[PDB]
């Protein structure tokens, strides 16, 4: 029962989706990236449109910043509970799972509230952000921030010292340092292992700037500990959250620039000027200077990133998707080496791993 | 900013009474005690189950769902063949077969939106610059068989017509957004 | 600027190689497979596959083609593809489309 | 409540031509520096990154 | 008419407790001995 | 003596101003080999020389590490291995010859 | 639909040129002007199909 | 100053450059060219053959610790005569920065395996070779990782048409999971949606 | 152009002339560029079309209510920029991004007139001109169009 080698086969769920991108516009790709990590969606989607913004050379506007933050913290939530009770489940304890999805259908009441869809959103576009928060939205948040901490410390109460659970966990899928680096391995598979580096801190985007936040780093590198990082990781997005609804700014919400994003349907019904740029856009869609860039996020798992190159049509000429996960699921077999089948059904948890984005 | 997550700092503080602690702890099974105080702790709680069929969840005026094609009070179909909703669909569910009318009047004679391949985007409903397709509250809509998911200009249409109320509804409370 | 074989003369060496494997193969898979076919019809189609690529003479081209060949080998040895992949060679469900020109006159073009 | 939204920076009738806030118009071609067409100090790539300073809300978890 | 757009309550919104707050329980140890000691010597006479 | 760095897999160095030394000189030995107008022995002996200066400069391992911006001195000593190894590569590899043959007409041009 | 716009009154307006909005205002289709100095017709709104006169 | 442009800054542009000419001038046998965007992201083209030696050089100088491999994307240009762009991105986290180098290959001319130096490129390779068809030299294992086991293509290829050559179904007949000349319902619906005008004038390429 | 609108006033609108069974005449998007007037002119020699008035109602059209009919007739559709004059039989059947658009020959006329063939998924949906600077030069005749 000890696994003498891995051999991970993936492509089972490969679409395409890079050859079908480059035969669609900017605006009518987007939806494709929520579903290139379809657990943390608008971090993908943000990810997309900070590439776009990039080479259009334009700005998000301050209110789309600040909501594009605040929803992207939401989103880590999301994909942390589901790593963490995902990893739970497999590992032998349930009720976690059951406890944390109730919070995560909440989270996502908030997501069609917003955006109309409750996974999904393409709230994200290229600019800034489709409509502007629904009235209350805030107050909702706020309601359901000042209570989460408590269900995440049931599920730690529960979890945390263990002794089923330490002796599960602890000095299981050990990569050092420099391993890992050279695997390529990204987010928590570095953080765990003692590595000082978080995007949002050294190279940051949208107004991750100006909010205060700790990036928890583990010592032993092991299971345990990364599962304590990404705990960690779900008190400081609270943290986050609590600054961006204090600090949310009045203001519009998308990029003033008619020839990018929509003009208010209003404006549609009586401006021609309007109506031609709704028109153009809906049809042709912008036209993105030529260029080439890789624009790169600490998407709740990893470092997400897209090789963007354009070539001044309306639609990308190349669209590389750099999941963070697969530099993680090819040095599975370096973690797994001495281990048993228990402890690699454990080791493929940590990784926090989602087919859409490893396939692509 | 880094904060350690599980370094171990201070080792030499032995004492008799940390002793007997530790040991009581390993041999007593105290902390798997205080996890299953937790589990009975949540069995004395209200459940968070809904009866689902008389008890639907919340949604809000932005649910996008089931399309539907709207029509003016006077009633006619605010569809004048645009065609945006067919260029801009993503995933080129739309297909529009238009006409000139026997009124002189821009019409469309064959709307078929495939179900099978939208993704409920909202991308024809906010590229309408006459609000005539939309995505409805309705969210019930699964049929046995395949051709059935196949819609057309008629089903669109009856659609719209009985959920005209809502859909008025939702449009009437997002306009201001949008 | 060759792949690995200098010039064809070279390259002949590898491909005939590469049926060699194949050939030594074509026992085992129909055996471990249990694919409904005879040990002589899989070395027949084996041989049909090599002399569909008869027409080359580029050695890298040749070359390339080897590559692609062995990775096949290695994919049916290890039995990674399974018979519903296997069997995709044989075109069991294909209805030859007729050829002269009278008849495809007769169905489309 | 019915909301009423804010408009935008250019919603103004003057000083507003487009030619003073096209983004999009000011993407120059990049700059070679060595090109086959066409004693010194170290130089990094950057200046190197400070140390993270450990914090001070909870320095020990 | 002013703007009514989403705003955050004037003087900001109340602070949210993020740490953990994982007690330390007060059970002793020579106790929780010392009650099966007892438990186990009255059980034998 | 530092307990522990923070990194897995990395052990600390008892002896790190000696290992240090000690690795500068090697790596300053082997550049002597490279020929004298290489780009590369300049900058590596710029470099290597700068390092190994505050080294000897400085006593104490903190101050040390504060003066060589490396975060622990066993990062340090390990790129400083790195260093020599790429120097022993690079004596085969010899970079300092001319480009070996020029880009066809427009391959390095975009948009196309 | 056709004989739905049949079935309806033809609106007065007592100027030369008259605005047509869907009718619900910003929740109809884009304004458009139609002139109505043609005496022999009604003019039609492209959008809706309602139709006006002059008095 | 204004809110609808991109705040332009030129510390991090003067830095790359400088190191642009560093390595230019240390590596003048496999560099070709070097350029530095306006998004400020230093682009290094160099000769195939440099691969091993320009990302060994990358990864271990100590003034350049670019020990992170981001990715090795291909592109596809069929234009111009070694269609494929291979284009590795790398990240050094010592000096907070990025860096691309790029080069060219073709159907019929490998490019190393630089598996060597970041074992992370040993399933970024894999699916080069899988989808654009570019062979890569000593890697280690060489297979298709995202395509169908028995597939005969390259997808990310240009004149590879979108929905291939082959398509699937249950043959309840032999009973197995066939493969059929495709046959689609709607085929692909094209759109000419290019305007005739000409959008950004720096790239308007003189005769 | 500009990204907005500063016009805060109504809009000019101007009468749908009759001119025949082929070219309608939304006469009110248009511009007034006279390149169908000149078109007219020179090309037809027709001298049917001209200009009325002055000022912003200023008409482009027959004073009268002629038809210009021409075996060159319907170029103007062509030429006219805006869609104001337009084909009555092309009105509404297809929008110019969907339509597949092959190179072929007119032979309806022994001249020789090329000719764009573009059909939109089985259906032929109109015909237009193909410059041939010899034989055409970017007109083609009614009865072809
Ligand atoms: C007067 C003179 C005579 C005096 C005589 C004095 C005798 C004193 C005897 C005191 C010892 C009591 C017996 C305790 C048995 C437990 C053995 C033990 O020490 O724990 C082992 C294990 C803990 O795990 P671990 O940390 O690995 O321990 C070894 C560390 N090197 O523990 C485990 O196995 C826990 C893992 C399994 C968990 C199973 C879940 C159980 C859930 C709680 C059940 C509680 C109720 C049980 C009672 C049921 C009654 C019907
Ligand atoms: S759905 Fe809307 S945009 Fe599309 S044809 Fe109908 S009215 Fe026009
Ligand atoms: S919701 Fe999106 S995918 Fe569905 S029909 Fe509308 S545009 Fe197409
Ligand atoms: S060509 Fe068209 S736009 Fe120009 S004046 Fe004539 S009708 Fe008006
Ligand atoms: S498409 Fe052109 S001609 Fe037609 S209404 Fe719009 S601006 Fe006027
Ligand atoms: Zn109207």
């Amino acid at each position: 029962e000890m696994v003498r080698k891995c051999d991970p086969h993936i492509g089972l769920l490969h679409r395409g989706t890079e050859k079908l991108i480059e035969y669609k516009t900017y605006l009518q790709a987007l939806p494709y990236f929520d579903r290139l990590d379809y657990v943390s969606m608008m971090c993908n989607e943000q990810a997309y449109s900070i590439a776009v913004e990039k080479l259009l050379n334009i700005q998000p506007p301050p209110r789309a910043q600040w909501i594009r933050v605040l929803f992207g913290e939401i989103t880590r939530i999301l994909n942390h509970i589901m790593a963490v009770t995902t990893h739970a489940l497999d590992i032998g304890a349930m009720t976690p799972f059951f406890w944390m999805f109730e919070e995560r259908e909440k989270m996502f009441e908030f997501y069609e509230r917003v955006s109309g869809a409750r996974m999904h959103a393409a709230y994200i576009r290229p600019g800034g952000v489709h409509q502007d928060l629904p009235l209350g939205l805030l107050d909702d948040i706020y309601e359901f921030s000042k209570n989460f901490s408590l269900r995440i410390d049931e599920v730690e109460e529960m979890l945390t010292n263990n002794r089923i659970w330490r002796n599960r966990t602890v000095d299981i899928g050990v990569v050092t340092a420099e391993d890992a680096l050279n695997y390529g391995f990204s987010g928590v598979m570095l953080r765990g292992s003692g590595i000082q580096w978080d995007l949002r801190k050294t190279q940051p985007y949208d107004v991750y700037d100006q909010v205060e936040f700790d990036v928890p780093i583990g010592s032993r590198g092991d299971c345990y500990d990364r599962y304590l990082c990404r705990v960690e990781e779900m008190r400081q997005s609270l943290r986050i959250i609590e600054q961006c609804l204090n600090k949310m700014p009045p203001g519009e919400i998308k990029v003033d620039d008619a020839k990018v994003s929509p003009p208010k349907r209003a404006e549609m019904k009586t401006s021609m000027e309007s109506l031609i740029h709704h028109f153009k856009l809906y049809t042709e869609g912008y036209q993105v200077p030529p260029g080439a860039t890789y624009t790169a996020i600490e998407a709740p798992k990893g470092e997400f990133g897209v090789y963007l190159v354009s070539d001044g049509s309306s639609r990308p000429y190349r669209c590389k998707i750099k999941a963070p996960g697969f530099a993680h699921l090819a040095g599975l077999d370096k973690m797994s080496k001495g281990h048993m089948l228990a402890d690699v059904v454990a080791i493929i948890g940590t990784q926090d791993i989602v087919f859409g984005e490893i396939d692509r | 900013t880094y904060k350690y997550v599980n370094k171990k700092e201070q080792e030499s503080e032995v004492d008799m009474k940390s002793a007997t602690d530790n040991a009581a702890r390993i041999l007593m099974w105290t902390e798997l005690i205080r996890g299953l105080g937790m589990t009975l702790s949540y069995l004395f709680r209200e459940p968070a189950t809904i009866n689902y069929p008389f008890e639907k969840g919340p949604l809000s005026p932005r649910f996008r769902g089931e399309h539907a094609l709207r029509r003016y009070p006077s009633g006619e179909e605010r569809c004048i063949a645009c065609k945006l909703c067919e260029a801009i669909c993503p995933a080129q569910a739309i297909t529009i077969e238009a006409e000139p009318r026997a009124d002189g009047s821009r019409r469309t004679t064959r709307y078929d939106i495939d179900m099978t391949k939208c993704i409920y985007c909202g991308f024809c409903q906010e590229a309408c610059p006459v609000d005539a397709i939309v995505e409805g509250p309705n969210f019930e809509f699964s049929t046995e068989t395949h051709e059935e998911l196949l819609y057309n200009k008629e089903k669109l249409l009856n659609n719209g017509d009985k959920w005209e109320a809502e859909i008025a509804a939702n449009i009437q409370a997002d306009y201001l957004y949008r | 600027k060759p792949i690995f074989s200098r010039d064809l003369n070279e390259a002949k060496r590898r491909v005939r190689e590469l049926y060699r494997a194949w050939y030594r193969e074509v026992p085992n898979t129909v055996h471990l497979m249990q694919l409904d076919i005879t040990v002589k019809q899989g070395r027949d189609k084996v041989r049909e596959m090599f002399m569909k690529n008869a027409h080359v003479t580029d050695p890298r081209v040749v070359d390339l083609l080897v590559i692609k060949g062995k990775m096949e080998l290695q994919e049916t040895i290890k039995v990674w593809k399974q018979r519903t992949h296997v069997m995709r060679f044989f075109h069991e469900t294909e209805t030859p489309r007729p050829k002269d020109f009278l008849s495809k006159f007769y169905m489309g073009h | 409540p019915p909301p009423k939204l804010p408009v935008g920076p250019s919603h103004k009738l003057s000083n507003n031509y487009y030619c003073t806030r096209d983004g999009r118009r000011e993407v120059v071609p990049p700059s070679i520096i060595m090109s086959s067409q066409k004693e010194k100090k170290a130089v990094t790539p950057a200046p190197p990154m400070k140390r993270w300073e450990l914090s001070k809300d909870q320095p020990y978890l | 008419s002013k703007v009514k757009q989403d705003m955050p309550p004037p003087g900001g919104y109340g602070p949210i407790d993020y740490k953990r707050n994982l007690p330390r329980r007060g059970l002793s140890g020579y106790s929780m001995f010392a009650v099966g000691i007892g438990a186990l010597i009255f059980g034998y006479w | 003596l530092k307990k522990t760095t923070g990194l897995v897999g990395l052990a600390v160095c008892d002896t790190p101003h000696e290992r240090l030394t000690i690795l500068y000189t090697k790596t300053l030995d082997i550049l002597k080999h490279f020929p004298k107008h290489a780009a590369y022995r300049k900058y590596t002996e710029q470099i290597t020389n700068e390092k190994l200066d505050m080294v000897k400069a400085e006593p104490d391992v903190k101050k040390l590490e504060a003066l060589l911006q490396g975060g622990e001195v066993e990062e340090v000593i390990l790129q400083a291995e790195k260093e020599l190894s790429l120097a022993r590569k690079m004596l085969k590899w010899k970079p300092w010859e001319p480009l070996v043959e020029e880009p066809p007409a427009n391959q390095w041009k975009w948009p196309i | 639909a056709i004989d739905l716009i049949a079935q309806q009154p033809v609106n007065e307006v007592e100027h030369r040129i008259i605005a047509c909005d869907g009718g619900g205002g910003a929740l109809g289709h884009p304004k458009v002007y139609i002139n109505l100095d043609k005496e022999t017709k009604t003019g039609t709104c492209g959008y809706c199909g309602l139709q006006f006169k002059q008095h | 100053k204004r809110p609808t442009v991109r705040p332009r800054s030129d510390v991090t542009h003067k830095q790359l450059s400088a190191f642009g000419e560093y390595v230019a001038e240390i590596l003048p046998k496999y560099v070709q060219q070097v350029q530095v965007s306006c998004l400020d992201e230093l682009e290094i083209c160099i000769h195939p053959d440099g691969v091993i030696p320009t990302l060994t050089f990358l990864r271990d100088h100590t003034n350049a610790q670019f020990k992170s491999l981001a990715d090795l994307t291909a592109v596809d240009v069929p234009t111009r005569q070694n269609r494929f762009e291979i284009v590795y991105n790398l990240l050094s986290l010592r000096f907070n920065s990025r860096i691309r180098v790029k080069t060219y290959a073709d159907e019929l001319t490998p490019i190393d395996s630089i598996v060597s130096v970041h074992i992370a490129a040993n399933w970024y390779e894999r699916e080069v070779w899988d989808m654009f068809g570019v062979f890569f030299f000593n890697h280690p294992d060489l297979r298709r990782i995202l395509t169908d086991y028995g597939f005969e293509g390259h997808p990310f290829r240009k004149d590879f048409p979108l929905t291939g050559y082959v398509e699937l179904r249950y043959d309840d007949e032999v009973k197995r999971v066939v493969a059929e000349p495709v046959e689609l319902a709607q085929e692909f619906r094209k759109f000419d949606l290019n305007s005739p005008w000409e959008a950004f004038p720096a790239y308007r390429q003189p005769p | 152009g500009s990204d907005r609108s500063r016009f805060l006033e109504g809009k000019r609108a101007v009468e749908d002339k009759n001119i025949g069974p082929l070219v309608k005449t939304i006469m009110t998007r248009c511009i007034q560029c006279t390149r169908c007037i000149r078109f007219a002119s020179e090309i037809a020699g027709v001298d049917d079309l001209g200009t009325t008035g002055r000022g912003n109602d200023m008409q482009v059209g027959t004073y009268i209510e002629k038809m210009f009919m021409s075996e060159l007739s319907g170029n103007v559709i062509d030429i006219c920029p805006v869609g104001a004059l337009t084909s009555k039989p092309y009105a509404f059947t297809a929008r110019p991004w969907e339509t597949r658009k092959t190179e072929s020959i007119d032979v309806m006329d022994a001249v020789g007139s090329n000719i764009v063939v573009s059909t939109r998924t089985g259906e032929v949906m109109r015909i237009l001109p193909r410059m041939h600077e010899d034989i055409n030069e970017e007109w083609i005749s009614d009865k072809t169009r």
